[PDB]
């Protein structure tokens, strides 16, 4: 009945409105937590995912020249900038915008969907068009983004090597 | 964890007259759970323990090729 | 000595005890 | 019922793969696989492709489909 | 140890993060 | 001048939270203003980094680690008291804004504090 997995039983929580909907749920977690949370959760850790995989792709040929003199490695720039005392301002000010989007409902007790969709933080200055595919678009470039990113900082943790460089000519 | 779960599914909750058969429960526990957990212990000292105590490794790659006593079974 | 690998294969398994845990406690 | 032929079902196709496995292994093994035992069955073949990470590799994948897709299934 | 790394995470996560998650989330099932 | 009810009403209905006016939230940011400020005090102080470098940055994180498990206190409060939900602070809604105002308030006096402090050393 699952679209993805035909073999198992359509998660009943999921719906096909939901952006990126394939009835995939092999674990049933949807069972397990409310599906507007689950939802919200997706797009948020792919949206943070999308800007760490971009981060890790410009911090490579460039590396801003006011904070110049750091290493591009995962581990190593965390250390760096920690020391620093820039990623406490950052962690705050991530902190800060997670209160103002969610407009102080922040615990999965408190988090509510009235006149909002999951995803919905009311950001689009632009104005491009959201009621539509383009939420399917988002959710496909997160996802990938997120297993992008896993890939990225194992590459860095297995033989210390750069995110482009990977993709030349090497195997162990 | 799994055969907690499944044990509390409608299809794998054991019947009442299951959990009051006195008898094949004894004989299993002694004969299964005391008797051949020894047996099988005793396995393990003769196999991989004594071994160790004489500086000789038998593990999972090689117990199969070396026999605990000289002259086999 | 226990490799970075190994001690993140373990609290995968531990993951799953997690999972399995939270399944039988929900049902229980 | 429904557990005992999820069973059979399962050893048939690990069991049907593994007969089919030893009989190629044996006609013929990979260059870069430096495998040193042509006894495919043995403890000393499956020892080294343990510490070759072949084995472990297959593993992680096997013990992936049965936690994701195995489990659920039965 | 080699992920020497872990009890920096993890101690936090069971002794500080974990608790107050737990206490919460006991607080609110029973007083609902 | 009773002093027992006159001056005790009079002082405590001009706290911000009883103020008539007052949305939620500027209650709330004005009792985190107030609270940030001087939390900071004792942790500067008194805190196992009081004779290092980091005396003024251990001081702030930690007042800011007290005022989020503050807030969380609150809104659990929140939830599990008002079923109901409404503008007013003893609400679900109101509550919930009280406690952002307490939070960006706190945060804000403790940040503040910890200016003034390297301001005038
Ligand atoms: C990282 C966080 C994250 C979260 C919170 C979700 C959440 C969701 N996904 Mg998504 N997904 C993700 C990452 C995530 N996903 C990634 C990286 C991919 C690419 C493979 C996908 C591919 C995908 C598809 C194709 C579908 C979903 C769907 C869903 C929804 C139901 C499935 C579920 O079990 O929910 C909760 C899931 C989790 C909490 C994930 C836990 C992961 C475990 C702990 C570790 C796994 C590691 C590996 C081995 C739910 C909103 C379904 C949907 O209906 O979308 C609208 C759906 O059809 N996801
Ligand atoms: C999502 C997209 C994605 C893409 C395009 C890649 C691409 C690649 N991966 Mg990565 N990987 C990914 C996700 C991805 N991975 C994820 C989610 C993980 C789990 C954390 C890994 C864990 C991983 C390991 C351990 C290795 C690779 C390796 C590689 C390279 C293969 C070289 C080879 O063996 O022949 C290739 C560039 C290999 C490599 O980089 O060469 C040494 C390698 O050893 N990947
Ligand atoms: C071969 C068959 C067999 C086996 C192996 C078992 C095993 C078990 N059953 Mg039983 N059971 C069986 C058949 C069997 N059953 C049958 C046929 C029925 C129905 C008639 C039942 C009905 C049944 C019920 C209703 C229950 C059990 C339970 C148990 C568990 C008891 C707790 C435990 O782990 O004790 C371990 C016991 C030993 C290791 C034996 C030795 C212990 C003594 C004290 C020796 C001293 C220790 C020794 C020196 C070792 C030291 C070790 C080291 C530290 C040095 C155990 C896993 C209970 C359970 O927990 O289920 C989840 C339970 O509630 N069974
Ligand atoms: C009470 C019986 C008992 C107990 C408590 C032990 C305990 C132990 N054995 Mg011993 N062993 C036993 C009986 C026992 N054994 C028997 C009958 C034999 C055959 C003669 C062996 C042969 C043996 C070898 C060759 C080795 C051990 C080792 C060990 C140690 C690690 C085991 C492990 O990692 O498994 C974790 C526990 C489980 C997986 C429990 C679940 C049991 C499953 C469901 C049954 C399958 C058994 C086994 C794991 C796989 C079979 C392999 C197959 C080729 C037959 C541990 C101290 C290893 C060691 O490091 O020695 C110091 C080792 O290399 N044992
Ligand atoms: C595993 C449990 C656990 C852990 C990991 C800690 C860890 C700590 N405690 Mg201890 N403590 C505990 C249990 C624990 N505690 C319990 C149960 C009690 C009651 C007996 C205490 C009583 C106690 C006292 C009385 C004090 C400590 C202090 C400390 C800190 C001393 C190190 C230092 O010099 O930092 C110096 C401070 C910093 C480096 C600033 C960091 C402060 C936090 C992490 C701010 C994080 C802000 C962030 C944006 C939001 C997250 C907040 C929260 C949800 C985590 C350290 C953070 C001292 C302290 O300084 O606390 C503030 C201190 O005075 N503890
Ligand atoms: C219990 C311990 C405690 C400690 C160690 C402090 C420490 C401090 N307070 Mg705080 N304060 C406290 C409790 C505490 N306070 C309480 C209970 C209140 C009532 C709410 C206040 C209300 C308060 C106000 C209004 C102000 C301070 C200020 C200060 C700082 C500068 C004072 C100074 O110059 O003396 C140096 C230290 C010693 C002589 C010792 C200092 C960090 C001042 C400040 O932060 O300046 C910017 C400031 O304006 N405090
Ligand atoms: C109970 C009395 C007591 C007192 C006074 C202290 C005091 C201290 N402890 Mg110790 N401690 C205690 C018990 C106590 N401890 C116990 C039982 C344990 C468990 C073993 C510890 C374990 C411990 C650890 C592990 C550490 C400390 C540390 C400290 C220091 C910093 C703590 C801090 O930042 O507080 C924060 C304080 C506040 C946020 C506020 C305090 C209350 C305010 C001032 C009340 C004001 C009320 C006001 C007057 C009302 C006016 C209202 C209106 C009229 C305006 C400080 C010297 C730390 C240190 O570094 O030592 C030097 C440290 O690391 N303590
Ligand atoms: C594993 C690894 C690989 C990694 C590749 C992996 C698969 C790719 C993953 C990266 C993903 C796709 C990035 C996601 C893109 C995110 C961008 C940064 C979006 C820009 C801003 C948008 C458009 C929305 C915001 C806005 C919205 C709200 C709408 C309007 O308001 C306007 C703005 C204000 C812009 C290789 C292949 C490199 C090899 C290497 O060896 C190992
Ligand atoms: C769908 C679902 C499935 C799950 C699918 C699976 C593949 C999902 C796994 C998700 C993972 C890969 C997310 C990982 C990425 C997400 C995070 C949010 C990345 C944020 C990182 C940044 C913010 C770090 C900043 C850094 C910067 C940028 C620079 C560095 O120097 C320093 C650091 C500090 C590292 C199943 C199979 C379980 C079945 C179930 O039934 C249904
Ligand atoms: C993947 C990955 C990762 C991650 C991981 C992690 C982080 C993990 C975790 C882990 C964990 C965190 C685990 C957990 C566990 C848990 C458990 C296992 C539990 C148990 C339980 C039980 C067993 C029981 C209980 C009970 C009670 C007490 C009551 C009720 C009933 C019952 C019986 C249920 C990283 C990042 C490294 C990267 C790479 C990859
Ligand atoms: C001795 C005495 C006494 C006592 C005293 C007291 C009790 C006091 C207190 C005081 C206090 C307690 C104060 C405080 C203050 C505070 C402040 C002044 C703050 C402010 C802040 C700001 C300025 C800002 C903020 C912010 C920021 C910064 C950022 C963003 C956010 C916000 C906006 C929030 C009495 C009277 C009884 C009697 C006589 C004697």
């Amino acid at each position: 009945q699952s679209p993805a997995m035909p073999f198992l039983s359509k998660p009943p929580n999921l719906s096909p409105d939901m952006p990126g909907y394939r009835g995939f749920d092999p674990l049933r977690l949807s069972d397990a937590f409310d599906v507007n949370w689950l939802l919200e959760g997706e797009v948020k850790n792919g949206r943070v995912a999308m800007l760490a995989c971009l981060h890790f792709f410009v911090t490579e040929y460039y590396q801003f020249p006011f904070y110049a003199g750091a290493p591009k490695l995962a581990a190593p720039a965390h250390d760096y900038f920690v020391k620093s005392g820039a990623m406490i301002q950052i962690l705050v000010f991530i902190g800060f915008l997670e209160m103002v989007l969610h407009r102080g409902k922040v615990l999965y007790s408190d988090m509510e969907w009235k006149g909002r969709k999951p995803g919905e933080l009311g950001f689009n200055p632009l104005n491009l068009p959201n009621d539509k595919a383009m939420k399917d678009r988002e959710i496909n470039n997160g996802r990938l983004a997120m297993l992008g990113f896993a890939g990225i900082i194992h590459g860095e943790f297995l033989n210390g090597k750069m995110p482009i460089e990977q993709i030349t000519n090497f195997q162990p | 964890l799994l055969a907690g779960w499944l044990h509390i599914q409608p299809k794998f909750k054991p019947s009442l007259s299951w959990f009051k058969n006195n008898e094949s429960r004894l004989n299993h526990h002694l004969a299964g759970l005391f008797g051949v957990s020894s047996l099988a212990w005793t396995g393990h000292l003769v196999h991989v323990a004594i071994p160790a105590s004489r500086g000789q490794h038998v593990g999972w790659d090689n117990f199969i090729s070396v026999a605990p006593h000289p002259a086999g079974l | 000595m226990i490799t970075d690998n190994q001690v993140f294969v373990a609290l995968i398994m531990a993951l799953v005890c997690g999972y399995l845990a939270v399944k039988l406690a929900a049902q229980l | 019922l429904e557990w005992m032929r999820e069973a059979e079902v399962k050893h048939c196709r690990v069991a049907m793969l593994a007969v089919l496995g030893v009989i190629a292994q044996e006609f013929g093994t990979l260059d870069f696989y430096h495998a040193q035992s042509k006894l495919q069955l043995s403890p000393d073949l499956h020892n080294q492709f343990v510490q070759n990470g072949a084995l472990q590799q297959v593993l992680l994948f096997v013990c992936a489909w049965e936690f994701f897709v195995g489990l659920p299934a039965l | 140890m080699s992920a020497s790394y872990l009890p920096s995470i993890l101690v936090p996560t069971v002794g500080l993060i974990l608790p107050f998650a737990t206490m919460a989330i006991l607080f609110v099932a029973i007083e609902k | 001048p009773i002093n027992s009810s006159s001056l005790t009403r009079g002082y405590l209905a001009q706290l911000p939270i009883y103020r008539s006016g007052l949305s939620p939230f500027l209650r709330g940011l004005e009792i985190g203003m107030a609270h940030g400020y001087f939390l900071i005090g004792p942790f500067v102080e008194l805190g196992p980094l009081r004779n290092t470098e980091m005396k003024y940055l251990a001081g702030l994180l930690s007042a800011v680690g007290l005022v989020v498990i503050l807030t969380l206190g609150m809104l659990l409060y929140g939830y599990v008291s008002f079923t109901n939900d409404s503008q007013d602070v003893e609400s679900l809604e109101g509550w919930r804004q009280l406690a952002s105002g307490f939070l960006l308030g706190a945060v804000g006096g403790a940040g503040f504090a910890y200016l003034l402090i390297y301001s005038f050393i």
